[PDB]
RNA sequence: ACCGGCGGACGGCUCAGUAACACGUCGGUAACCUACCCUCGGGAGGGGGAUAACCCCGGGAAACUGGGGCUAAUCCCCCAUAGGCCUGGGGUACUGGAAGGUCCCCAGGCCGAAAGGGAGCCGUAAGGCUCCGCCCGAGGAUGGGCCGGCGGCCGAUUAGGUAGUUGGUGGGGUAACGGCCCACCAAGCCGAAGAUCGGUACGGGCCGUGAGAGCGGGAGCCCGGAGAUGGACACUGAGACACGGGUCC
């Protein structure tokens, strides 16, 4: 189970790549959408990383992620489970038509091992 | 080869004179366009680079060539109104 | 199979009231929605071209009405779809030509030429009257176009009569009333293109229309619709229709 | 009063919303005589009209009959083998589009 | 959907066969069993042609008014008698054929609400 | 290239299904919808909101697609008024052959608009003119929905069929009337002048043949109807349950 996290700074609009391996792919594991993490929890540096100085109190907050055959999680389907659905608008899906409803595949808000990305904010 | 004018009507709305004619030629080929052409300005003191030549119609077993064209006051309104394919045909843009 | 409005129309199936030829091309201009029916209507594309000959094809025609060189009524007509129908007047300012649309003694329509002074008047019948909000009368026409008068001028209009207004200013001139003796002329039916004057009006019950007679220069006497009978005058034609 | 035909009204009212006498419905279109062959149904009758076809073929004619439901107001009370009028109206049942509208005589 | 149709058998007593598939013209909705409650509860329905429909699917008041056109907004209590149904008055269903109690007596309906999106109705004397 | 507006529901193809108001004709809708276009009488006041493109980081083999920053509109939302819809009490001004219609005055409520936006010429500025534009009301026009009378095939070795079936009283739903659907009342409705059932078939203008009566066909062109591998469903839109859009078997 190898996360790659996506750390998004709202405060410059820079987003910069990890990968973990393990050990602490577990906390990470089983976390929904909307709660957050505190950096320290599993930081790997992330200070010179973003030459920056983030307070001690910075947090990450789960904002989506990808599955392995480029499936995106979905913030609604409940549970970590894969599930065909149709949907109009929303994550996973570009209308590209006025009405349109095209049945897709999306993940739940949960992480589980077979998610490759996870996409994370930082919280001041 | 003799020029003999059937009608002339004077289109405004367009700037240009509409020219319906006949060629007397008997025992001869159709006249070229650039001899008809030529034959109709000289007769008409029309300007050579503002008129065109819609077509030369020969009939079967006729020595009579029906004939239209046009005389246009402006260039500027004969490229404008003509398509480019009559322009190219009459020789009036290089292409 | 059929979903929706049709937007095209065959040369075979277009109305019987167009001069046009049938069978030398397949496709013919489909009519906009306008003031005449289809009926009694012909785009303009086929007077400026077909008619009056100003035109050899379609996209020097456009050219030509895209300048606002042909004047319908009294306003200015660019889309070459509108329909122009029964006693239209079509004037052509830089050229000076003036014509009314009307129909053939076979119901075709054809363009008659008219004066300058006759140019800036536009007879209109009165199909329908109503009335409208704050207690105003309406009178909508045989082309489709309204007017509005107050609730003082109520009995000076009544249905059938007929409405001279100078365009495009639209000014009431005079109102020509239906009653025996009023000069008239047919614009449909067997009878179409026949002028008199009316002898009698009969009534029928259910919706079947009323009958007028009229008779003719001749002393004559025939029969049609009394809303096919058009009046143009009182006693003689105040426009010329020959 | 009038609705467009030359018959005497129902020299009785009713309060039936359907009757074109006394009531809303308006009737338009076609008129037809008949006679009343069934008038079983609550305020329902049916209408027999009779009337000949030509044949070209065989240049010769048949008898033919037409049989249309009508609506039989209050007021109006056809009975079995009655003549009356008919008009047409809009569709006040699966089967019924025409009202009665007199009786020429009774049976 | 609510297919409202042609009948699927002659007048005779025979069975037709259709011919084509249901068009979407011929569709109808579900009833609006428009029912008693604290407050008012109404939806806005897209109709053919773009038109609009107010759907009152829950009522608390309702306009009542008494032999000389002047109209009084009041609350509905229950529903007295629905003649449209021999269940509409026990389950407090409001149609036009209702009869229904206010703090000023016994009012009968003489409006929609399923196509309306009000209840009006006239005092019984 | 992207948002955005319009169109893609027409045109093109085929004759499966269908003995039916599918088609032809004559009439109704006073029981109804209509984007585009025409005319007349009016209006365009005050606020708010994201997001595409773009930049950073990507995944997936592909088909496709996630997170963060940033913004504009004829994009979207809200407030006001004008305006729509129902109902009740009054006046009878209008079209109609006839008003459950239209109009005027009171009463209770629900719903509820817009882009003074763009271009050109001027004008020191202000402001002006022209072109193409936006919203509401009343009508037209175009394109439709629905309904009625009449007309057009064979079998008796197919004689009884129907049970939401026929009609009504009250409602729901529909853009609209309707057993279209619902609850309650009755037993009605069709049929040897051939119901039901079965066979065959897209209907018509027309084409072939014959002196004509008539007989046979009705693929190519036009109008109308259906279908998009066989079925069943829905979203957006004025218009579809949509051939080159969507869901399931
Ligand atoms: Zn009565």
């Amino acid at each position: 189970a190898t996360f790659k996290l996506v750390i998004s700074d709202p405060k410059s609009g820079i987003a910069k790549q990890v990968e973990i391996t393990g050990a602490e792919t577990e906390k990470l594991i089983g976390k929904r959408i909307g709660d957050q993490i505190p950096a320290k929890e599993l930081n790997i540096n992330l200070n010179e990383l973003f030459g920056k100085e983030f307070p001690e109190d910075v947090k990450l907050e789960i904002r989506g992620g990808t599955d392995k055959d480029g499936f995106p999680m979905r913030p609604d389907i409940h549970g970590p489970r894969r599930v065909r659905v149709l949907l109009s608008k929303g994550p996973g899906f570009r209308p590209k038509e006025k009405g349109e409803r095209r049945k897709k595949t999306v993940r739940g808000n949960t992480i589980s091992p077979e998610i490759v990305q996870v996409n994370v904010k930082l919280v001041y | 080869m003799e020029i003999r004018i059937k009608e002339i009507k004077e289109n405004k709305l367009i700037g240009r004179k509409e020219i319906y004619f006949e060629i007397y030629h008997p025992g001869e080929p159709t006249p070229s366009r650039k001899d008809v052409k030529g034959k109709l300005v000289a007769m008409l003191d029309l300007n050579p680079e503002t008129t065109v030549i819609q077509y030369i119609r020969s009939y079967f077993g006729s020595y009579i060539s029906k004939g239209y064209a046009k005389a246009y006051d402006s260039k500027e309104r004969m490229l404008y109104i003509e398509p480019e394919y009559i322009l190219i045909r009459d020789g009036l843009i290089e292409k | 199979a059929r979903k929706g409005p049709k937007r095209h129309l065959k040369r075979l199936a277009a109305p019987t009231s167009w001069y046009i030829e049938r069978k030398a091309y397949k496709w013919a201009v489909r009519p906009r929605p306008g003031p005449h029916n289809m009926r009694t209507s012909i785009p303009l594309l086929y007077i400026v071209r077909d008619y009056l000959g100003y035109a050899k094809t379609a996209r020097e025609a456009r050219k030509i009405l895209n300048e606002g060189k042909f004047l319908v009524d009294g306003r200015v007509r660019k889309d070459y779809k509108f329909p122009v129908g029964i006693m239209d007047v079509v004037s052509i300012p830089e050229t000076g030509e003036h014509y009314r649309v009307l129909p053939n003694r076979i119901g075709k329509l054809i363009l008659h030429p008219i004066s300058e002074d006759e140019a800036f008047i536009k007879p209109l019948r009165i199909r329908n009257k109503r009335m409208i909000k704050g207690a105003r009368v309406q009178l909508n026409f045989h082309d489709g176009t309204n007017h509005i008068v107050s609730i003082a001028e109520k009995d000076n209009y009544f249905t059938s009569y007929t409405v001279l207004m100078k365009v495009p200013e639209r000014e009431i001139l005079e109102v020509l009333p239906f009653e025996k003796g009023a000069y008239v002329f047919v614009t449909q039916g067997k009878n179409v293109a026949r002028k008199g004057r009316i002898v009698e009006i009969k009534r029928f019950p259910m919706g079947w229309p009323d009958v007028v007679t009229i008779e003719d220069e001749e002393g004559e006497l025939f029969d049609t619709l009394k809303e096919y009978a058009f009046v143009v005058g009182t006693d003689k034609p105040k426009i010329s229709l020959p | 009063r009038d609705i467009g035909l030359r018959v005497q009204p129902p020299a009785e009212k009713c309060d039936d919303p359907k009757c074109p006498w006394h009531g809303n419905l308006k009737i338009h279109g076609r008129v037809f005589e008949g006679i009343v062959v069934s008038d079983k149904p609550r305020k329902t009758v049916t209408v027999e009209r009779q009337y000949y076809f030509y044949l070209n073929k065989y240049e010769r004619y048949e008898l033919r009959r037409s049989k249309i439901h009508a609506h039989n107001p209050p007021c109006i009370n056809a009975k079995v083998g009655d003549k009356v009028l008919i008009a047409e109206t809009r569709p006040l049942s699966k089967t019924k589009h025409f009202v009665v509208v007199a009786v020429l005589e009774r049976a | 959907a609510i297919w409202q149709g042609r009948s699927l058998k002659k007048p005779s007593g025979g069975r037709i066969v259709l011919a084509r598939k249901k068009r979407k013209r011929e569709l109808g909705r579900e009833p609006s069993n428009t029912r008693v409650a604290e407050q008012d509860k109404r939806k806005i329905i897209r109709t053919y042609g773009g038109n609009r429909k107010v759907r009152l699917t829950a009522a608390a008041y309702a306009n009542v008014f008494d032999k000389s056109g002047k109209g009084r907004k009041v609350r509905i209590i229950r529903v007295i008698e629905n003649p449209a149904n021999r269940q509409f008055a026990r389950r407090n269903i409001i149609t036009k054929g209702a009869i229904i109690e206010t703090e000023i007596g016994k009012a009968k309906v003489t409006s929609r609400p399923g196509q309306d999106g009000v209840v009006n109705a006239i005092l019984l004397e």
